[PDB]
C-alpha cells in the first residue's frame, strides 16, 4: 500500500512501471462469527468473492500464453478501427482510465482473438516442420 | 499502416464504480456492542495516497455505504436483545394511582404509581408489586385500570441491563480487490466532481449517533456553513445544514432514581423504577441563547445564497405527528428524551430551556412488531453534546418572494451517516487491459 | 341450509381462550370440519 | 374441475399480544358439499389407451 492508486493520474507508458503495485494489492472476531452466524458468511463470501476473482484473470492470461507475465506480446494485429491513432497519442498524453473508456466495446472481440491465436500457435507446434 | 500488436498488461491502475460489502474495524482501545462487532483494529497511521490529476464524480444522494450502516446498526440491535428476559407477563391489567407527593406542577399528571399482580418463581404463587410508569406508556382502559401502551400492537423486551449503546467511532474498510476513494477538497456540494482526491484503506471514525431534527456529534465542517440538498428547489426534500462552530447543548434529568429487582420467572430478572428521591422535576435542556441567535444568523446568510437576495427568513415550529418526527429524540445516558425545540426555530431574520419528556416503552422507527423496555437509571444523569448541524424542511415553494418558512424536520435514521459518509465512495480494481505496441512475439 | 350429503359434516364450536392480556379472557366460537374434531369420552 | 361450493367469510381473533388467529366464520347461503368433475367421455378412452400398453 504505497501508491495502490499512485499512477491513475500518470500516462499510459509511465504508468506501466507500476504494475506489481497494483497486482500486489489484489489478494490481501475469534467467537464473535460463530456466536452470531450471520457475519461468518457475510465475510467468508467477501474472502471467497476476491479468490474467484484473482484466478479468473489468471486462467485468461494462462489460456492467452502469458502465464506468469505482467507485459506480455501476443500476435494479434490491432485493427485501426477499434481506435484509430498513432502510438504518440495513445502511450504519452492519455492516461488508462481515458483508453479504457475508449476500448471498452471492443473488449470481448478482442479477447476472442487472442484466445484463437493461442490455439493457432499450439496447432502449429504439433508439425516438427513448423514455420519453414 | 501502424502495424501494432495489441499487447496485454495486468496490474494497470484502471478502476470502476462498484457495490461491496464494507467491513468494520475499530481502535482497539474502544460489553458495549459496537466494541465486540468492531473487533479488527485499523492501522494506527492509514496509508492515504494523494492522486495526482485525477477527476472523479460524487454523489452523496446515491451512497450505498449509507445504506450498509443502516442495515448494520439495525441487526445489532436485533441481536443484543435476543437472549433477554421478555416482559409479556406484564401485560396485565394495572391498577394506577396520581403519584402527588413532592410534585412540581409541571410533571403533574406525568407519573403514574401503579400496582399488579404478577406470578414469582413458581408456577402456583403469585406476589402484588409496584412500580411508577410515565404517563407515555401507560393508557386508560375504558379510571384507575390501566394498560401498557403497546398490549394490543407488539411483543416488549426487556433491554438488556449489560449492554451498552454508547456511540464508539468505527471505521469501515474495503475488502480486497476494493478501494475507498476520498474528497479533500473544498466546500464540496456532496454531488459532481471534485479534483483533489486521495485513496484510502478504511473511513474516519464515524459514531453512530442517532436524533432527529439537530445532529449531534459529528464533523464540524470545516471553512463555512454549508448546505445541502439532494433538490433545494423541491419542497418535498431535505436541506441538510452543516455548521463550522458547534453550538454547546447541555441535557439533564434531575430526578434522582432508585430501582428494584423483581422476579419475574425462574432465572429472570424485570427491572422496575423505584421511587423517587426528593422533588420530582422535570427533564430538560439548555441551549445558550448567546450561541445560537447567532448561529441561524450565519445559517440564514447561506441559505439567503440559494433563494435570493433581498428576501425574508422565516423559522417556524415543527409539523403534527408521532414523538419520533415532531420532537428531537434524544438518547442518552441509556434513557430516552424527547425534548420540545419549539424554542429554538421561533424568528424572522430580515439561556433557552426546552422541556423534555422521557419515555420507557420504545418502539423503535426501526419497525412495528416488538417493543423495548428501558429499564431505569439509578441517580441522576446530566449530558453533553455538540449540536453540529440541523435539518431543515422547506415548507413553502408558493408564489410569494416576500418571505420563505422553513421548519424543523428529517427523521429518517440515514440523515445522521449520510453527512458523514458524505466525502467517501467505493470502487473496484481491475488489472486488465491492452494497448498496441510495435512488439510481437 | 344443510345439504344431506353435510349432515354431520360441520360442527360449530364455542370455547374460552385468552385475550391479550394475561388476566382476561373471551368467548369465541368457530366453525371446524369433523375431520379434525374429535370427541371426548357428546357436546 | 374442482371446486367448494359454500360461501366463506373470516374473523380475526387476537390469540396474543401482536398475535392474530384466523378463525372459519359462517356459511353465507346454503351449505353444500366439495367435489371433482371428470369428463366421462374423455376418461372412458384414457384408460382404453392405457389398458393397450
Ligand atoms: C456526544 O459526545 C459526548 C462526549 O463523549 C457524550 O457525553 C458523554 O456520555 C457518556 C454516556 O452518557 C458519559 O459517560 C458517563 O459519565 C458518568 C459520570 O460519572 C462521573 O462520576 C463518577 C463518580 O464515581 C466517576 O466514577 C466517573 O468516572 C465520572 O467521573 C459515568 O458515571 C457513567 O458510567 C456509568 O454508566 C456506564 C453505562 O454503561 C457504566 O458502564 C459504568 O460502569 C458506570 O456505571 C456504574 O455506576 C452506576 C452508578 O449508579 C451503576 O448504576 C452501574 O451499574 C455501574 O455500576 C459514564 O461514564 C460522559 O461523561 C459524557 N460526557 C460528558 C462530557 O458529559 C454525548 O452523550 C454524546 N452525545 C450523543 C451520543 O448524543
Ligand atoms: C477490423 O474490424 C472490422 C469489423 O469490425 C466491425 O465493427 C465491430 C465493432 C464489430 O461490430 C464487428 O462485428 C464489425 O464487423 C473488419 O471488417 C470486417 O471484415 C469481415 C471479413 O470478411 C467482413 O465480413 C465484415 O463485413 C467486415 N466488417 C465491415 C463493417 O465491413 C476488418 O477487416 C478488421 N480489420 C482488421 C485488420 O482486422
Ligand atoms: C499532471 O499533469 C502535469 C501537467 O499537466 C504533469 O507535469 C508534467 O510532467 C512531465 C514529466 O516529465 C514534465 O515533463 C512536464 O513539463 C510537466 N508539465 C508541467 C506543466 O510541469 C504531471 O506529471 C501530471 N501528474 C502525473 C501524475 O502525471
Ligand atoms: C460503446 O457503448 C456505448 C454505450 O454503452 C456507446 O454510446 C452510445 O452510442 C449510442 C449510439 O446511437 C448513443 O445513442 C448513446 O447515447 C451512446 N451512449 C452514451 C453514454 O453516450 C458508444 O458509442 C460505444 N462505443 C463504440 C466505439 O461503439
Ligand atoms: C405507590 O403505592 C405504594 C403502595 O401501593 C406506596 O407504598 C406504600 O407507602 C406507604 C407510605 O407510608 C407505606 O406505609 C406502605 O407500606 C407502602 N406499601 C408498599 C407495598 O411498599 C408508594 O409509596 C407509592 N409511591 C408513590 C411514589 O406514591
Ligand atoms: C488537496 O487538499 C489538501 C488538504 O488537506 C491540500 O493539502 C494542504 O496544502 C497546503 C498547501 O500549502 C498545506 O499547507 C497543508 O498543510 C496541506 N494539508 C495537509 C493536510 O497536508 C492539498 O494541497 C490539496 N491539493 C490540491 C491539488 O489542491
Ligand atoms: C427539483 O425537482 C423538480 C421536480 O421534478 C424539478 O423541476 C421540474 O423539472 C421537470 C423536468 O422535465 C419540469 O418538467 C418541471 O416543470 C419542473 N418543475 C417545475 C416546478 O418547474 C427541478 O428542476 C429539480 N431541481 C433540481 C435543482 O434538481
Ligand atoms: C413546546 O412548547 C411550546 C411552548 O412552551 C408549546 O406551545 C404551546 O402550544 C399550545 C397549543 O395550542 C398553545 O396554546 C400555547 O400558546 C403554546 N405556547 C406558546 C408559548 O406558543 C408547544 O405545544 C410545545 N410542543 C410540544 C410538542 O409539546
Ligand atoms: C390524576 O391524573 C389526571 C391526569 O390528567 C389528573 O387530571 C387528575 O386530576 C389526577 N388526580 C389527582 C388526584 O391529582
Ligand atoms: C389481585 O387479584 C385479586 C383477586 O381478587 C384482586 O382482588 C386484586 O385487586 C388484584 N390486584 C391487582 C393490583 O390487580
Ligand atoms: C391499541 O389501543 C389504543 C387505544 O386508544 C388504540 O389507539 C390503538 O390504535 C390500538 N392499537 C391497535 C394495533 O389496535
Ligand atoms: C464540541 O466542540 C468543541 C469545539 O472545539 C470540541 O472541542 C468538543 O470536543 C466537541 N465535543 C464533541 C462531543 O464533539
Ligand atoms: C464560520 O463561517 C462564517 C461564514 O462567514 C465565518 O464568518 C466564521 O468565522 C466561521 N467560523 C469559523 C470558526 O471559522
Ligand atoms: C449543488 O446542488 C444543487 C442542488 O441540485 C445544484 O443545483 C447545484 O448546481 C449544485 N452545485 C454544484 C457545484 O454542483
Ligand atoms: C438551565 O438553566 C437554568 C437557569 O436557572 C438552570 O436552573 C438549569 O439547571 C439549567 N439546566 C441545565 C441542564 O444546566
Ligand atoms: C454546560 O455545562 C458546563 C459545565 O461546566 C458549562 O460550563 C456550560 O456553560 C453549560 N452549557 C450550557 C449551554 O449551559
Ligand atoms: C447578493 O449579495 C451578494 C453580496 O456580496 C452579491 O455579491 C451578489 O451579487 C448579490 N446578488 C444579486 C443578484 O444582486
Ligand atoms: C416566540 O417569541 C415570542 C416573542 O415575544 C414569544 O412571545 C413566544 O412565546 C415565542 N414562542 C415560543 C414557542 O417560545
Ligand atoms: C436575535 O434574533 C433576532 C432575529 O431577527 C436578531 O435580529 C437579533 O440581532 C438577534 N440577536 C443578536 C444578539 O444578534
Ligand atoms: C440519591 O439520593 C441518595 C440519598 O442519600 C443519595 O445518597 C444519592 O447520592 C442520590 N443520588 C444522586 C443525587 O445522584
Ligand atoms: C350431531 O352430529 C352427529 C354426527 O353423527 C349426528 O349423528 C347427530 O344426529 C347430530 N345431531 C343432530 C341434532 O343432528
Ligand atoms: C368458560 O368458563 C366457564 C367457567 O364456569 C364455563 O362455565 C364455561 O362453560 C366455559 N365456556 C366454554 C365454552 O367452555
Ligand atoms: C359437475 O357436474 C354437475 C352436473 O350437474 C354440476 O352441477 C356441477 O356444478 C359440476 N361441478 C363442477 C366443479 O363443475
Ligand atoms: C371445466 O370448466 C370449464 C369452464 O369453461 C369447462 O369448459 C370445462 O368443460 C369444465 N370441465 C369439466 C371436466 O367439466
Amino acid at each position: 500500500f504505497l501508491g495502490f492508486l499512485g499512477a491513475a493520474g500518470s500516462t499510459m507508458g509511465a504508468a506501466s512501471m507500476t504494475l506489481t503495485v497494483q497486482a500486489r494489492n489484489l489478494l490481501s472476531c475469534q467467537q464473535h462469527l460463530l456466536k452470531l452466524t450471520v457475519w461468518g458468511i457475510k465475510q467468508l463470501q467477501a474472502r471467497v468473492l476476491a479468490v474467484e476473482r484473482y484466478l479468473r484473470d489468471q486462467q485468461l492470461l494462462g489460456i492467452w500464453g502469458c502465464s506468469g507475465k505482467l507485459i506480455c506480446c501476443t500476435n494479434v494485429p490491432w485493427n485501426s478501427s477499434w481506435s484509430n491513432r498513432n502510438l504518440s497519442e495513445i502511450w504519452d498524453n492519455m492516461t488508462w482510465l481515458q483508453w479504457d473508456k475508449e476500448i471498452s466495446n471492443y473488449t470481448q472481440i478482442i479477447y476472442g482473438l487472442l484466445e484463437e491465436s493461442q490455439n493457432q500457435q499450439e496447432k502449429n507446434e504439433q508439425d516438427l516442420l513448423a514455420l519453414d | 499502416a501502424e502495424n501494432l500488436w495489441v499487447t496485454v498488461y495486468y496490474g494497470v491502475p484502471v478502476w470502476k464504480d462498484a457495490e461491496t460489502t464494507l467491513f468494520c474495524a475499530s481502535d482497539a482501545k474502544a460489553h458495549n456492542v459496537w466494541a465486540t462487532h468492531c473487533c479488527v483494529p485499523t492501522d494506527p497511521n492509514p496509508q492515504e495516497i494523494h492522486l495526482e490529476n485525477v477527476t472523479e464524480e460524487f454523489n452523496m444522494w446515491k451512497n450505498n455505504m449509507v445504506e450498509q450502516m443502516h442495515t448494520d446498526i439495525i441487526s445489532l440491535w436485533d441481536q443484543s436483545l435476543k437472549p433477554c428476559v421478555k416482559l409479556t407477563p406484564l401485560c396485565v391489567t394495572l391498577q394506577c394511582t396520581n403519584v402527588t407527593n413532592n410534585i412540581t406542577d409541571d410533571m403533574r399528571g406525568e407519573l403514574k404509581n401503579c400496582s399488579f399482580n404478577m406470578t414469582t418463581e413458581l408456577r402456583d404463587k403469585k406476589q402484588k408489586v409496584y412500580s411508577l410508569f410515565y404517563r407515555l406508556d401507560v393508557v386508560q382502559i375504558n379510571n384507575k385500570e390501566y394498560r401498557l401502551i403497546n398490549c394490543n400492537t407488539s411483543a416488549i423486551t426487556q433491554a438488556c441491563p449489560k449492554v451498552s449503546f454508547e456511540p464508539i467511532p468505527i471505521h469501515y474498510c474495503a475488502p480486497a480487490g476494493f478501494a475507498i476513494l476520498k474528497c479533500k477538497d473544498k466546500k464540496f456540494n456532496g454531488t459532481g466532481p471534485c479534483t483533489n482526491v486521495s485513496t484510502v484503506q478504511c473511513t474516519h471514525g464515524i459514531k453512530p449517533v442517532v436524533s432527529t431534527q439537530l445532529l449531534l456529534n459529528g464533523s464540524l465542517a470545516e471553512e463555512e456553513v454549508i448546505i445541502r440538498s439532494e433538490n433545494i428547489t423541491n419542497n418535498a426534500k431535505n436541506i441538510l445544514v452543516q455548521l463550522n462552530e458547534s453550538v454547546q447543548i447541555n441535557c439533564t434529568r434531575p430526578n434522582n432514581n432508585t430501582r428494584k429487582s423483581i422476579r419475574i420467572g425462574p432465572g429472570q430478572w424485570f427491572y422496575a423504577t423505584g421511587d423517587i428521591i426528593g422533588d420530582i422535576r422535570q427533564a430538560h435542556c439548555n441551549v445558550s441563547k448567546a450561541t445560537w441567535n447567532e448561529t441561524l444568523g450565519k445559517v440564514v446568510k447561506q441559505l439567503r445564497k440559494h433563494f435570493g437576495n433581498n428576501t425574508i427568513i422565516r423559522f417556524a415550529n415543527s409539523s403534527g405527528g408521532d414523538l419520533e418526527v415532531t420532537t428531537h429524540s434524544f438518547n442518552c445516558g441509556g434513557e430516552f428524551f424527547y425534548c420540545n425545540t419549539s424554542g429554538l426555530f421561533n424568528s424572522t431574520w430580515i439561556s433557552i430551556t426546552l422541556p423534555c419528556r422521557i419515555k420507557q416503552i420504545i418502539n423503535m422507527w426501526q419497525r412495528i412488531g416488538q417493543a423495548m423496555y428501558a429499564p431505569p437509571i439509578q441517580g441522576v444523569i446530566r449530558c453533553v453534546s455538540n449540536i453540529t448541524g440541523l435539518i431543515l424542511t422547506r415548507d413553502g415553494g408558493s408564489t410569494n418572494s416576500t418571505t420563505e418558512t422553513f421548519r424543523p424536520g428529517g427523521g429518517d435514521m440515514r440523515d445522521n451517516w449520510r453527512s458523514e459518509l458524505y466525502k467517501y465512495k467505493v470502487v473496484k480494481i481491475e488489472p486488465l487491459g491492452v494497448a498496441p505496441t510495435r512488439c510481437k512475439r
